[PDB]
RNA sequence: GCGAAACCACAGCCUGGGGAACGGGCCAGGCUCAUACCGAAGCAGAAUUCGGUAAGCUCGUCGCAAUGGUAAUUCAACUUAGUACGAGAGGAACCGUUGAUUCAGAUCAUUGGUAUUUGCGGCCGCGGAGCUAUCAUCUGCCGGAUAACGGCUGAACGCCUCUAAGCCAGAAUCCGUGCCAGAAAGCGACGAUUAUGUAUAAAAAUAGAGGUAGGCUACUCUCCUGUAUCGUAGAAGAUGGGCGAUGGUUGAUGAAACGGAAGUGUUUUAUUGACUUGUCCAUGAAAUUCCAUGAAUCCAUUGCAUACGACUUUAAUGUGGAACGGGGUAUUGUAGAUUAAGCCUUUGUUCCCAAGAUUUG
RNA sequence: UUGAGAAGCUCAGACGAGUAGGCAGGCGUGGAGGUUUGUGACGAAGCCUUGGGCGUGAGCCUGGGUCGAACAGCCUCUAGUGCAGAUCUUGGUGGAAGUAGC
RNA sequence: UCUAGUGGGCCAUUUUUGGUAAGCAGAACUGGCGAUGCGGGAUGAACCGAACGUGAGGUUAAGGUGCCGGAAUGUACGCUCAUCAGACGAAAAGGUGUUAGUUCAU
């Protein structure tokens, strides 16, 4: 309790991580995201040399003890307009989406069964019986805003997980101009985006979340700051575990799944530090609001080989198909 | 449009006080275009009335009148002293007020 | 002399002190008081002595908002403790820059509290949105940029009204009845 | 379930001043060792010292941020450069690296244990998961304003002159910034949904501005407030005849345009409906015969949670969930059993349920 | 002109804090003598009342309700005669409290 | 002639003698409060006015007239810029601090 910042340290209400401050953006800049929904897939260590001029672990391998954020491909069916005025900036107007999911219905209600399945449908009549009304309100944000965001939301589907509300939160369009960026918000409208597009592998990454409640430590929404992004793997990929180095096939989910988080089957991504929250927590992965320009993350990643043991109990192989032949023929 | 307003708005600002002792048997009355003592001269004299409604209605009519008579000037800036049949509520303070042209010596 | 039901004043130009006297006065006779472009006001003296003035109050809640900076001064000059000056209160609307539903209203001017009127020439005075930029208020360019856009719009609408004006004062003079009685002054 | 007694003028937020206490009643208000920075000093440089500055150490769904706390925090070495300085040696600013921390942020992958898998093999030998760690692995700020401090330029003092005008440089400080909350009595967007004329919009200087007009250079006029301008006549405004406008005043709907900020109102009208005191007439209004006028919650599920609720999904006929039957699984351990319990997972099975009530205009 | 409760009526002027203390006149209570050729089961006394009135006041008169057997004004006599206090006396009853607890 | 109560002081004024770190102390002189409310003095028992039946009207005292607050955001001159004014002892002085300047030198 010695940073006076957090006191009175309170348990974060909403457990999906806030972007609370969005990087600036310019109009050289093209459009694009910065936050993005994602689940703690896990964490592992894998051995990486150290590329870094000066360093005295200079082109030397070290074990990089890292964690594994499990991100979804990530639909948007919904756009806001943000007017700055005098008192604050407001939101101007809200545009949803002609066709919601069942899934990003599911979040504006507490339960899908019981209701009526009544959600924005009558929307949904006036935005396909008159399209004009949506383009007046595409064309009233067009003129009057500085800040555009998207309602872009999570498909639990893809994800092993009894969550079916779909997480959504608002990620700004940062770049180009306020048509512009209206015009890149129509045409990927209903569509989903590729965590692999938002970040380059080598860009900056402060990774935000909730973490995980003690028996007030615990469920506190936290920053962290300065954890590079080392590979933004690919869940058909069946490569992404098996880097240049090792070339041996593997897939990041350790064999029998990830220790008290499952499988992961979609796009992940890679960085180092702890994340706020333990294994199959809502955390949110936004570019940095400073442009970091320490080594750390101007040193580019050559990961030499990702361990997939089985982390639960105590895994002396990381995949099941060198163990067959390694060990002897089994009994059964 | 233009109603009738044969009287001239005025506004009723506290009662005739020291700093700490007040006397509501007269109040101080501001009529609004009257900008100073010898201004107020004309409108000595004349029925000042203060016009409110009861959600109660007597007779059919929904209007009270407290009728009055200015009396005095008080201070330099037009404003007066204005005596009425029953003393004026505390709470009518800022409250408009309604200065008839009778009695008339014009 | 004359009053309104509601009364709008500009305070560009307005002694801060000046002007809550007189507002808070109305206020107590009943007048609606709404004060636009409080982020203009003006108090004399240097821009550092009011620095260490808000400085010292710095030192309850500090608003930053030059509107509510006003609104202190006139809540200090109300009888706040009683039902009396707490209506009065209620009945003053201090906002920043000039919002659309006042934009199209005429805007009256207090003599007795214009720094013109009532400063020597040469002293130095501070702006309170500019007093204010350095304890908080953060809003300051937002507001400046509203408020040329909203200068451009009304000085297009006064341009209209000159040249519609032009159209009846051609005119009057056109019609001889102006001329056969102008005798009475008109 | 049975059940006291002490005590009891009345009360119950502070801040000051109130002389005698006065706060509980009254009156006015709220509710600088180091280091960072530089300056001076022979301070050769290193080593640094001192000087200050400096307290850093209805139900929701999704957002905005008024207001606070607070971005880090303490210091180093190598590179820099093994060199500017310096006879040389020792050792420069700045750069990167290695860091040592504190505190905070995390997580149990690495890490060691604790460990109700208290699971297992022989009370022991230990222990997976989970959690924890200066016991582990780790991550951790900003740009300006300026202070000290020294300036440049420039008056008074034809110059000079950190300064009186101005322009500055320069701080671990301050403010911003970032983070942490979020005004229970802040706000926005979005979804579903049982009185007396209440008459007037430039901006701008004021120590000059605007209009007006010519082709920013030359013009002119006005200001000197609104005691202005618009509007105003009728049994509050009648009935007709008109003439004259054949216009004006508007109502009614049918409308398109403009107005984000808090646009919620400005116009443009299209047609129709009437009114018209614009100039006139003919009747009429009085004896009141002097003022009174469908969702959500609970619920079950749920752990992701832990004073308590809260918290957290699921859950109201289908990836339906909940349970097992398990598999996988590692554990201990000599292969076996537990086999997810906060290990994964199930083309397996059955159960219940197209809920049960409550709340809600 | 009737205005002689001569203890009445009437005219005029001045004046108005007040502790200790001094003085005067009044209000109320129990009982007694006299009186009102007094009031009362067609309702005495008592009590209740945001009913009305009188007096500077102590107090007094009265309406309505309740009630059920006695009671009052005037002159005089008399005294166990007037309460907010005495860590007063007796009785009733509260907050603390459904608390401490058993 | 006889007959109740008082038979403390505080503060203030003046006078005072010595004082003596300096303050102060000591007496005396005189009234006010002590028996006394009222307007002002932010407030307050010693300060400024004023001493009291119940009221209507008028006019003032002391103090006030930007707002709280009744009453001129009155008039006519000036002084003051503070980056702690002012408003109601380190205090002596210093000031490339002014304002008015005077005087004397050229």
């Amino acid at each position: 309790h010695g940073s006076l910042g957090f006191l009175p340290r309170k348990r974060a209400s909403r457990q999906r991580g806030k972007v609370k401050a969005f990087p600036k953006d310019d109009a050289s800049k093209p459009v694009h995201l910065t936050a993005f929904l994602g689940y703690k897939a896990g964490m592992t260590h894998i051995v990486r040399d150290l590329d870094r001029p000066g360093s005295k672990m200079h082109k030397r391998e070290i074990l990089e003890a890292v964690t594994v954020i499990e991100t979804p491909p990530m639909v948007v069916v919904g756009v806001v307009g943000y007017v700055e005025t005098p008192r604050g900036l407001r939101s101007l107007t809200t545009v949803w989406a002609e066709h919601l999911s069942e899934e990003v219905k599911r979040r504006f209600y507490k339960n899908w069964f019981k209701s009526k399945k009544k959600a924005f449908t009558k929307y949904a009549k006036k935005y396909a019986e008159s399209t004009q009304s949506i383009n007046r309100e595409l064309e009233r944000i067009k003129k009057y805003c500085s800040v555009v965001r998207v309602l872009a939301h999570t498909q639990i589907r893809k994800t092993p997980l009894a969550q079916k509300k779909a997480h959504l939160m608002e990620i700004q369009v940062n770049g180009g101009s306020v048509a512009d960026k209206v015009e890149w918000a129509r045409e990927h409208f209903e569509k989903t985006v590729d965590i692999k597009s938002t970040f380059e592998q080598n860009e900056m990454i402060d990774v935000i979340g909730v973490t995980r409640g003690k028996g007030n430590a615990g469920y506190m929404h936290r920053t962290q700051l300065n954890s590079k992004i080392y590979r933004i793997g690919a869940g058909d990929d069946a490569k992404n575990a098996s880097t240049d180095f090792d070339a041996t096939e593997k897939r990041i989910t350790p064999m029998g799944g990830f220790v008290r988080y499952g499988v992961v089957e979609n796009d992940f991504v890679m960085l180092n530090g702890a994340t706020p929250g333990p294994v199959k927590r809502v955390l949110t992965l936004r570019k940095s609001l400073l442009t970091h320009t320490s080594r750390k993350a101007l040193e580019p990643v050559s990961l030499k080989w990702i361990d997939t043991a089985s982390k639960f109990g105590h895994g002396r192989f990381q995949t099941p198909a060198e163990a067959k032949q390694f060990l002897g023929t089994l009994k059964k | 449009a233009q109603g009738h307003r044969l009287y001239v708005k005025a506004k009723h600002l506290s009662f005739q006080r020291s700093k700490h002792v007040i006397h509501p048997g007269t109040s101080i009355v501001k009529i609004e275009g009257c900008d100073s003592k010898e201004e107020a001269q004309f409108y000595l004299g004349k029925r000042v009335c203060y016009v409110y409604k009861s959600s109660k209605a007597v007779r059919g009519s929904k209007i009270r009148v407290i009728w009055g008579t200015i009396a005095r000037p008080h201070g330099n800036s037009g404003a007066v002293r204005a005596r009425f049949v029953h003393n004026l509520p505390a709470k009518t303070f800022g409250s408009s007020l309604r200065v008839m042209l009778y009695p008339s010596n014009i | 002399s004359e009053f309104q039901k509601v009364v709008v004043i500009d305070a560009k130009g307005h002694l801060l002190g000046r002007l809550a006297s007189v507002v808070a006065k109305q206020l107590l006779g009943g007048q609606k008081v709404v004060v636009v472009r409080c982020e203009e006001l003006n108090i004399s003296g240097h821009f550092f002595r009011n620095k260490l003035k808000y400085l010292a109050y710095l030192r309850a809640f500090h608003f930053r908002a030059p509107s509510r900076i006003f609104q202190k001064a006139v809540r200090g000059m109300l009888p706040h403790k009683t039902a009396r000056g707490q209506a009065a209160l209620e009945h003053l609307q201090a906002v920043e820059g000039i919002p659309p539903p006042f934009d199209k209203q005429k805007r009256v001017v207090v003599p007795a509290a214009l720094r013109v009127l009532r400063l020597k020439p040469g002293r130095k005075y501070c702006t309170v949105g500019r007093l204010s930029s350095e304890v908080g208020w953060k809003y300051n360019d937002i507001v400046a940029k509203l408020e040329e856009r909203r200068k451009v719009k009304s000085a297009a609408f006064y341009q209209a009204k000159l040249a519609k004006q032009k159209k009846i004062a051609s005119a009057k003079e056109a019609s001889p009845v102006n001329q056969k009685l102008s005798q009475f002054g008109y």
